[PDB]
């Protein structure tokens, strides 16, 4: 009596929620076939168990059969569904496909009056089926043939995955939807924008400009129309990209030669053209800047290198101004990646001056990343590289050249739409000469350190500053001779840097191969042929700009080493952690502090220094991450009071932030260590007086609990740290009032603004599974404890966001690494709740997290990091106030006014003689 | 007992909680479980939980909710303003995980504090919890070493202290003393001598600390008043009738053997036997004073059971039976058996 | 060998395993060899190397191999895993078949891990190693380059890439010193210098007539050429030592390759122009004898690599050495745990642990110093050590004697006893210095004889520190500045610590003398400090390390801009002799030689050597 | 493998060309040069020398031939303890010799 319902899929009817029936099926047959065999009682009616065994084994293969064919089919019939363009380009396969999903509309509805699928599949039925599937088979063969063709003439399609391919190649009239998957392929250019069209219905060809992946928009001269085919359009936009870029750069230069002596300031010149353009324009005035102080020195004008430092530095000074002034956030990256060039540049010619190099065309010159702007006469560009785009081949119009240690190639210009810049530093430098040696040798270059180097992100970054389009592929094992020789192959075909994350984790039997296919491209490159032989699909367009980078992890688990030959084709370089003080230094430069160098070298020297001495505590940070969250709440106040100097305002900043997390012990040595780096310097403690009366009225008034000056300090710290973090962590000892602290917050927040309520529940004590909420058997999601309390905080509660100004849940469970991983989404700065059941849950900049725990043992080292801790000291709280608070009796009577519990014990009268004694 | 059963009234009236400590020995438990019985079934409903180690959280609120009554609203109590005491037993041996932190009672710690208790199934449902209180009753040296300072701090922390000459023969004598008067007028002043020497021999055991205590193959060997209450238990069963008479000879016999029989089985070493034995014969040589050499008070042939009575038709009598009379009365069950 | 090996042994069913290191071919030996047994033109015999997709060709010539009876040889094994458990299964069956006479199975690989133990079994295993020497390694640095590219170049540009072979050849050589010498190993191929000449090649062709840039080529040799193997960055200014001294502009004139060479009489210098053939003939006569002296090494560092030579030949040896002699009378591991650890019990361990309790309320904590700080931090690591070790013997001593059950890390610590190896979870605790187990324990006793004289009298600090037993080194030094910044006016940050040897001995009294620290324990590798003089000079031959004399730490404001003193020479010290990353502080003493002569002697500071009186 | 080492084994016996006047003396020689030799290929040079080393120190624990040791004095030359205790040595000789 068991069936299946049609479910249509305009026009089809499909089975759907067979799986369920599926699985009975399966278990029926698990123990039916094996009881009937096995029982001597069984055996005896066998005729019966063997007869439905072979009828439930019978139904099992046409069950999976349509499932083999339905899915495939689906995703054949949508690649055929709405393409006329591709339809008229199979005719064969396409008619024989058309035939067969008739048939199967068919079919499905002849079953659906049909009972049981398997006694209505037989065996007839079962063979059709399968010649059904292998005619489709045939039909993904003949479309993934066409699909290479497509490859072959766009580079940027082999990177797109072959879902998105075939989408784009099936909505090749909507060009909207293209431009979407367009951010996939390329850095930046995430879309375009379009004229709204003629009838409403169309949607726009017409491009005025496109679209960042940050919103930035770039307009084009002309009005950019989509042609036909879909990689000949997307080809001629890739171009168009380009061509927009160049023409914009002309205007920028003949402007920034235009600013220098002009009344109009630099910071404000920056701010009217892009990112890029500008950070660019930046570097390339600054090389003439420098050339033209060379040309000087060999005059004999010693104050030529001090003059180009002065000057460097007071720009560096001047943009620092503009950060701290309030920007759009944009505008703010636009503004602090060029904070960044110009840091590393006042570093450069402070390392000529000190080094006394007077001649042009010394190593230290050629060493340096140098942007020439310069129409050479002479043009040597032509035998260094290919001529590619009809600028480098005009001769009559400057050109973008990039110089490093005899390695010179144009600059092209693909669209990285202001993505952050990393900071400048003495093994980048040497990095970038590694890299740029290996190129000029037509060779690979790769790049082994430790994890959280972040090695893949420099060699974009270089990549970015040169303006050739940089990829991202990371390897988990899957990858094939196929798969992999798709990617070379493609990467070779357009000018691409192709960056392979974990490559070191690759199976040695496919290396062998990858060493084979980069041998062949690697020998191509050293001919410098234009067109070359690859081992299968041999005419394939090479371009000489094309360069391979593979980043091992010596210390990585189950590492495969790579095979001599290999090894030899590829050039190591040693990589380092990134030094705190650079770092630390572009952090501050970015809050705008004038003195931020000599604050950096200070800054770090402290954080060092206080691991050694302070006793090892596991929620003590002195990590990158905790830093950047100290500085920008230094940033916010500096801000506030910018004509106040640096050294003093750093100094009270991270005295007052650091002071909470640290215990009783660290207090008296920290406090000492601080003075050794500023002695003169004399600190004035800052507390709110608003905000410290209101907290300690509420806890006369309705907690009955003494406002004790050390108690009342702790409540003002943690109403500071909800301000700033979102996430917080009131850490402490197992006897003490961790809870009391964060409520008597909230009941001031009620007198302050408006109700507040709070939703207290333990995570240890409930399953971590069930907390967060998982799939029964039955087909069905529960919301879990954490998860409903989110979606009944924002509407439809007691909790909801209407009157409220601060709600905030409230955790007491010990932190764990598996319960804490489901949560690890929300500990981070991006608001985003992941769940099992896919539900998308943003939390408000209004919501807060406070956990509540004894030891931070169990917690992972980063999870620490990721949220703003705060230790309440046993002895700073006491048991004072709560025997203050017995003998007053005052939190004893509200506690019996204001509750649900009726039922409470009458505590005695105290008399006034009896209350100084037990006093 | 008194002076705790005092500290448990004034923690009743109370909100406050109580947690007892202790060996496994002490006698926590049956001090609790007295109470609860002497207490009035109107004023407070009493109910025992025991975890086994695979009591998960959910499996306590189950016994929870059963024990709670529905009030008006979310909130769950006692109906008519009955007080609500849940017993727990063995709270350090539910199983601990990985990171040393147990499920099953940090939701205890959740129902302590806050009073709300989410249920498995409807999972929005506050189930705001009222009225109740927690007795603990912990075992040192068992499963978790300790539990959760946070919970700990909620409960009244009170310790049962391991047996004292003092405290057992004021125990033991009262209950032997109450039997023995019935049996005889004779053999009371016997009573109190083999109440000295079971503790003689339990105290030389537990000085030797070297040869007998709580090790991975001697898990067991843990000496309780269990084994001490059994053989109290064991002289009990002795009916008048059979026993009236000089008990000079006869009880020494019997105690020696039913002492020997739950500390035998305790030892796996046949050299920790030869140990005991020796303490034994000092225990009874000193509390009897003079005994004759002649035959040892306890010998490997010295056997006691009551179901050789049963076949010789003796009804409920326990007595000495000799090898030769036990091999003929087993062989003829054997055969009723087959 | 390779010619008699396969005619006397393994004619059928047992195939030959090469195992090849780098720059060796077997495949080029066998064909020769081939050749002369049996006519062999390639068709008959085919030399099949292993890739991707290739391993069903294989197959079929292995299976075709077998009934026809010509032998088959595979290269590069090692790069299928998966297939070799495959074919393990295939030559199973082909030995219990039993194809055609007079055939055989040549395998070829790299060694490595993962490899099927049965086929390493089966097979007959024969090892190729080339010639280990300086001269040995210099022609095979000119072998690898062919002789048709050299000749056609000019003699400039030939003499610096003489000068590049040497240099690579010497690193190699370097290597095989562990501590003295690189202080890590990191792999060097002949790709790498191969890479390095392509690149100084296309330098000579630009410039042509103008004289070549050392100054641009130099950075780029030690920066790129050879600093992608080296991290630690303390071996990169070793590297960059070499290279300073090997190329410069006196070198396309005859110029010693081999450092300094004063009275050595060595007299090796670079070739000058003639015919390619020339170069070979004249490297193989003036090398002839290879020292350590040729890499700047002195010659007790030659006498330390046979030590720690003949060290590595016994531990593996006490592994091999089978059934412990299989009885008989000598002491049982477990009785020599239980010895050491009546020893242990016999000294007060519980009375040397200190309770932090009474330490911290002997001090007022108004007055407390950073010296006192890093002392109280120092004494709760030892008090974490000796309660761990305590603990760990308490419980194996109940083992041994008492009816419990052992651990599996207690039969591991029973076991390391017996060898008499520092245990790990006890090395890993404290210092990283490795030690025999009776030198730890008494090196252990003097850090608690140090902090029993601090348990005493604690505000008072001893007139002379011993800084070569501490947990952290760095720690103390961070306090010595943090006491001068106090008496001072400035930054902490801005002060570096700055050490100067002093020719009194420990007898002085005078001690917390104002802007210093007091020190001793310091230990001198590779060279000799002669107190009188009051510098660093060559090491003693005989003496293979030079203990230091009271070391005078004075703090003072770093140089405004980087300043480099020919006197002052930056040496490392490490806290053990493996020198691994253990490096703490940069120590400055004065020299009358060039600084260059010390860091390619490789000349360090170690805190513990064995080399310490009582 | 165990079988392979047998087919040498056996090969070393076949190779002796003695008949039966000083057989089994030779025969016992002939098989030592002829496993050492397989071996020693096999080994890497650095180990070679490691071999060679066992082979006669497991002959004398054995004793096949005849040398002047002692059993406890053969564990102390394998591994050598460092013991503390006396402060005077001598100025030439190194304190850890
Ligand atoms: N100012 C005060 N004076 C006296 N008692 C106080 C004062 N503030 C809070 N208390 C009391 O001290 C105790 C603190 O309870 P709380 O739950 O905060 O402790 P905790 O040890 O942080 O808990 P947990 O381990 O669950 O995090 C309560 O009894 C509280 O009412
Ligand atoms: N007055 C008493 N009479 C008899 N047995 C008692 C008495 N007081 C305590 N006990 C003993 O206490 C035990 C039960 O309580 P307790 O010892 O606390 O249990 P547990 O060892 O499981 O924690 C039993 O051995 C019982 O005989
Ligand atoms: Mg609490
Ligand atoms: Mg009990």
């Amino acid at each position: 009596k068991q069936v299946f319902e049609f479910t249509e899929y305009k026009e089809t009817k499909t089975f759907a929620s067979l799986d369920n029936m599926m699985e009975v099926l399966d278990q029926h047959s698990l123990d039916l076939m094996g009881m009937k065999s096995q029982g001597k009682y069984v055996e005896f009616f066998y005729d019966r168990v063997e007869d439905w065994r072979e009828k439930l084994g019978r139904v099992d293969v046409v069950v999976n059969e349509w499932l083999k064919v339905q899915k495939n089919w689906k995703i054949l019939y949508n690649i055929f569904l709405l393409s006329e363009d591709i339809r008229m380009q199979l005719p064969e396969d396409t008619k024989v496909f058309e035939g067969v999903d008739k048939e199967f509309k068919d079919m499905m509805s002849e079953v659906s009056a049909n009972p049981s699928v398997v006694e209505a599949c037989t065996i007839e039925r079962r063979d059709v089926l399968v010649g059904w599937s292998q005619a489709i088979k045939k039909c993904e063969k003949a479309l993934n043939d066409y699909l290479e063709q497509k490859k072959k003439s766009f580079p940027r399609f082999y990177f797109l995955s072959n879902q998105s391919l075939l989408t784009i190649l099936s909505n090749g009239q909507n060009a909207p939807k293209v431009c979407e998957y367009l951010g996939d392929c390329f850095d930046g250019l995430k879309t375009l924008t379009f004229e709204p069209p003629a009838n409403p219905a169309e949607t726009s060809k017409v491009g005025i400009g496109m679209i960042s992946k940050d919103d930035e928009k770039v307009p084009f001269s002309s009005k950019f129309i989509c042609e036909g085919a879909v990689e000949h359009w997307l080809l001629n936009l890739e171009f168009r990209m380009r061509e927009t870029l160049q023409e914009i750069l002309e205007g920028a230069k003949n402007t920034a030669d235009l600013w220098d002596s002009g009344d109009k300031p630099r910071e404000e010149w920056v701010e009217g053209y892009n990112a890029q353009i500008a950070l660019l324009t930046t570097t390339i005035v600054w090389t003439e800047d420098v050339g033209r102080a060379f040309e000087d020195l060999a005059g004999g004008s010693e104050t030529a290198m001090k003059e180009c430092q002065k000057l460097i530095e007071v720009r560096l000074e001047n943009l620092i101004k503009k950060v701290r002034g309030d920007l759009h956030i944009l505008e703010r990256w636009k503004i602090i990646n060029i904070i960044t060039i110009d840091v590393h540049s006042r570093d450069v010619v402070e390392k000529f001056v000190i080094q006394k190099v007077s001649e042009a065309e010394s190593f230290a010159w050629l060493s340096q990343l140098k942007f020439y702007w310069e129409n050479k006469p002479d043009s040597d560009m032509h035998l260094r590289q290919t001529l590619r785009f009809p600028w480098e081949k005009d001769k009559n119009k400057n050109k973008c050249i990039i110089r490093i240690v005899d390695w010179f190639r144009f600059y092209s210009y693909e669209y990285i739409g202001n993505a952050i810049r990393l900071v400048i530093t003495p093994l980048t430098d040497r990095c970038y000469i590694t890299l740029t040696q290996a190129l000029n040798l037509t060779m690979g270059g790769a790049p082994a350190g430790p994890a959280g180097t972040g090695k893949t992100e420099t060699t974009k970054d270089l990549g970015r500053a040169i303006g050739i389009p940089v990829m991202v592929f990371n390897c988990s094992d899957q990858m094939n001779k196929d798969s992999m020789a798709q990617i070379f192959m493609g990467l070779s075909q357009s000018g691409a840097w192709g960056c392979f994350d974990e490559f070191n984790r690759i199976s040695i039997e496919v290396l062998s191969v990858v060493s084979t296919q980069v041998k062949c491209v690697l020998d191509a490159l050293k001919e410098k042929k234009t067109k070359f032989s690859f081992v299968e699909e041999g005419e394939i367009q090479l371009q000489d700009t094309v360069g391979f980078f593979i980043t091992m992890n010596p210390g990585y688990a189950g590492r495969t080493e790579l095979p001599e030959n290999l090894k030899a084709l590829f050039r190591s370089c040693a990589m380092v952690v990134p030094d705190l003080a650079l770092i630390c230094e572009n952090m501050l430069m970015s809050e705008g502090f004038t003195m931020a160098r000599v604050l950096s070298r200070k800054f770090v020297s402290l954080y060092m220094l206080s691991r050694e001495l302070l006793s090892k505590q596991k929620h003590y940070d002195w990590g990158l991450r905790a830093v950047k969250s100290v500085l920008r709440q230094a940033g916010k106040l500096k801000r506030g009071d910018p004509d106040m100097p640096e050294d003093p305002l750093l100094m009270r900043a991270l005295r007052d932030f650091n002071m909470p997390k640290i215990v009783t012990d660290d207090k008296v040595i920290f406090r000492r260590l601080i003075g050794d780096l500023f002695p003169k310097l004399d600190p004035p403690t800052k507390q709110n007086p608003e905000l410290k009366k209101i907290v300690q009225d509420t806890t006369k008034k309705d907690m009955g609990l003494v406002a004790e000056e050390l108690f009342v300090t702790k409540v003002v710290q943690l109403a500071e740290i909800l301000e700033v973090r979102h996430c917080c962590f009131v850490i402490g000892p197992p006897g003490s009032g961790k809870t009391c602290v964060w409520k008597t917050l909230i009941k001031s927040y009620i007198n302050s603004g408006e109700d507040a309520e709070y939703d207290t529940l333990n995570p240890k004590a409930v399953t971590s599974d069930e907390l967060f909420g998982a799939y029964t058997k039955t087909k069905e999601w529960k919301n879990g404890v954490i998860a409903v309390i989110m979606k009944n905080q924002v509407k439809n509660e007691e909790k909801y966001k209407a009157t409220h100004m601060h709600k905030w849940s409230v955790l007491d469970g010990d932190i764990d690494p598996e319960w804490i991983e489901s949560l690890n989404t929300v500990m981070d700065d991006n608001k985003v709740l992941t769940l099992v059941s896919n539900d998308r849950i943003f939390l408000t900049p209004q919501m807060r997290l406070i956990f509540e725990i004894s030891n931070l043992r169990n917690a992972t080292p980063a999870t620490v990091s990721r949220a703003g801790v705060l230790f309440i000291n046993e002895t700073d709280i006491g048991w004072m106030p709560y025997m203050n608070s017995w003998l007053e009796r005052s939190q004893i009577n509200i506690l019996k006014q204001q509750k649900e519990m009726a039922n409470m014990p009458e505590y005695p009268v105290i008399d006034d003689v009896a209350k100084s004694v037990f006093y | 007992t008194t002076r705790l059963r005092y500290m448990i009234d004034i923690h009743l009236q109370r909100r406050k909680p109580i947690l007892f400590i202790g060996s496994a020995g002490t006698g926590k438990t049956a001090v609790v479980r007295d109470y609860l019985n002497s207490t009035r079934p109107e004023q407070v409903s009493h109910k025992t939980i025991n975890f086994s180690s695979f009591t998960d959280s959910l499996a306590l609120q189950k016994n929870i909710e059963s024990m709670v009554e529905k009030k008006n609203g979310r909130n769950y109590g006692s109906a008519t303003n009955k007080v609500l005491i849940c017993f727990i037993d063995d709270f350090n041996m539910p199983y601990v995980d990985k990171y040393g932190t147990q499920s099953p009672i940090q939701l205890l710690r959740l129902i302590l504090d806050y009073g709300s208790i989410f249920n498995r199934e409807q999972l929005e449902e506050r189930k705001f919890l009222q009225d109740l209180l927690f007795f603990g009753c912990l075992n040192q040296k068992s499963g978790s070493f300790t539990v959760d300072l946070r919970l700990q701090r909620n409960f009244s922390v009170f310790s049962m202290y391991t047996p004292s000459s003092d405290v057992i023969k004021t125990i033991f004598g009262s209950i032997l003393n109450a039997h023995l008067s019935t049996i005889d007028d004779k053999a009371q002043k016997m009573a109190f001598k083999l109440v000295e020497a079971t503790y003689f021999t339990f105290d030389k055991i537990l000085k030797n600390t070297t040869a007998f205590a709580p090790s991975a193959k001697r898990f067991h060997y843990q000496f309780n008043f269990r084994e001490l209450a059994r053989v109290c238990e064991g002289i009990c069963r002795t009916t008048p009738g059979q026993y009236s008479g000089g008990d000079q000879g006869k009880l020494v016999r019997l105690w020696a053997h039913e002492m020997k029989r739950t500390f035998e089985d305790r030892f796996i070493a046949n050299e920790h036997v030869e140990f005991f034995r020796r303490y034994l014969t000092e225990a009874i040589s000193k509390c009897i004073g003079e005994f004759p050499e002649t035959e040892n008070p306890i010998a490997e042939p010295l056997i006691f059971t009551g179901f050789v009575a049963a076949h010789q038709g003796l009804d409920q009598q326990y007595t000495q039976c000799t090898i030769p009379v036990l091999k003929r009365v087993l062989d003829d069950k054997l055969e009723e058996y087959n | 060998i390779l010619e008699s090996v396969i005619n006397e042994d393994s004619e059928s069913t047992i195939p030959i395993f090469f195992i090849l290191s780098p720059g060796s071919d077997p495949v080029k030996e066998v064909e020769k060899i081939a050749k002369k047994k049996r006519i062999e033109p390639g068709k008959n015999f085919f030399n099949i190397a292993l890739g991707q997709g290739q391993d069903e060709i294989a197959r079929r010539r292995i299976e075709e191999g077998n009934k026809e009876g010509h032998w088959v040889m595979l290269q590069n094994i090692h790069l299928m895993p998966t297939w070799l458990i495959e074919l393990e299964k295939i030559l199973d069956s082909y030995s219990g078949e039993a194809g055609n006479s007079e055939f055989r199975l040549f395998l070829s690989a790299e060694p490595s891990t993962g490899i099927p133990i049965g086929i390493l079994d089966r097979s007959i295993k024969l090892t190729n190693e080339p010639p280990a020497g300086l001269k040995a390694n210099m022609k095979r640095a000119w072998t690898y380059f062919s002789k048709e590219e050299i000749e056609d170049k000019d003699p400039k540009i030939k003499s610096i890439l003489f000068a590049l072979c040497f240099f690579h050849s010497t690193l190699i050589e370097r290597r095989r010193f562990g501590p003295k010498g690189w202080n890590m190993s990191y792999p060097f191929n002949m790709g790498d210098l191969r890479d390095s000449y392509l690149v100084m090649n296309r330098y000579m062709e630009q410039n042509q007539g103008g004289k070549v840039p050392f100054n641009d080529l130099i950075y780029i040799f030690g920066e790129i050429m050879y600093g992608g193997h080296i991290v630690d960055d303390w071996d990169r200014r070793l590297c960059n030592s070499y290279l300073f001294n090997t190329m410069h502009e006196q070198l396309f004139d005859e110029l010693e390759l081999f450092p300094y060479i004063e009275g050595k009489g060595l007299s090796f210098k670079v070739p000058g122009q003639n015919p390619y053939e020339k170069y070979i003939e004249h490297i193989e006569t003036s090398l002839k004898q290879e020292t350590p002296l040729a890499y700047g090494l002195h010659p007790n560092a030659e006498i330390g690599f046979r030590t720690d030579q003949c060290k590595t030949l016994f531990n593996t040896l006490l592994e091999l050495m089978p059934k412990e002699q299989s009885r008989d009378i000598k002491s049982s591991n477990e009785m020599a745990s239980d010895l050491i650890k009546q020893l242990l019990e016999d000294s007060e361990l519980k009375n040397k642990i200190f309770n932090m309790e009474e330490i911290k309320n002997k001090i007022d904590a108004e007055n407390k110093g950073p010296y006192q700080n890093v002392f109280l931090q120092e004494i709760e690591y030892m008090n974490a050590l000796l309660s761990e070790i305590v603990k760990d013997l308490e419980e194996i001593g109940q083992g041994l004697s008492g009816l419990l059950t052992v651990s599996e890390n207690m039969e591991m610590i029973i076991e390391s006893i017996a060898l008499s190896r520092v245990p790990a979870s006890w090395q890993k605790l404290a210092y990283p210095s490795k030690r025999g187990l009776q030198s730890w324990l008494a090196n252990l006793f003097q850090r608690i004889e140090q902090l029993n004289i601090f348990r005493d009298d604690p505000y008072s600090i001893p007139r002379v520190v011993m800084i070569s037993r501490f947990f952290n080194p760095q720690s103390f030094l961070t306090a010595i500045m943090q006491v001068i910044s106090r008496a001072k006016a400035y930054e902490l940050n801005k002060l570096y610590i700055q050490t100067e040897i002093t020719k009194r001995s420990i007898e002085e009294i005078e001690g917390a003398a104002k802007e210093g620290a007091y020190v001793y324990g310091f230990i001198l590798e590779g060279a000799r400090w002669d107190y009188q003089l009051g510098q660093l000079e060559e090491s003693k031959p005989k003496e293979m390390f030079s203990v230091l004399p009271v070391t005078y730490c004075k703090a003072i404001p770093l140089p405004p801009e980087g300043k480099e003193d020919k006197s002052l020479y930056q040496c490392p010290v490490y806290k053990t002799e493996d020198r691994g990353n253990t490096y703490v502080f940069t120590a400055q003493l004065k020299t009358r030689f060039p600084p260059r002569k010390w860091i390619l002697a490789g000349v360090a500071i170690i805190m513990d050597v064995e080399g310490v009186s009582d | 493998s165990l079988e392979s080492f047998i087919t040498f084994f056996f090969k070393a016996i076949n190779r002796t060309t003695v008949r039966d006047e000083n057989r089994i003396p030779t025969l016992i020689l002939n098989i030592r040069q002829t496993i050492y030799q397989w071996i020693s290929r096999g080994l890497f040079e650095k180990h070679k020398l490691i071999f060679l080393t066992l082979i006669v120190f497991r002959l004398m624990q054995k004793k096949i031939i005849d040398v002047a040791y002692e059993v406890a004095e053969m564990d102390f030359l394998i591994k050598c303890p460092a013991r503390p205790g006396v402060e005077n040595t001598l100025d030439w000789l190194p304190n850890i010799s």
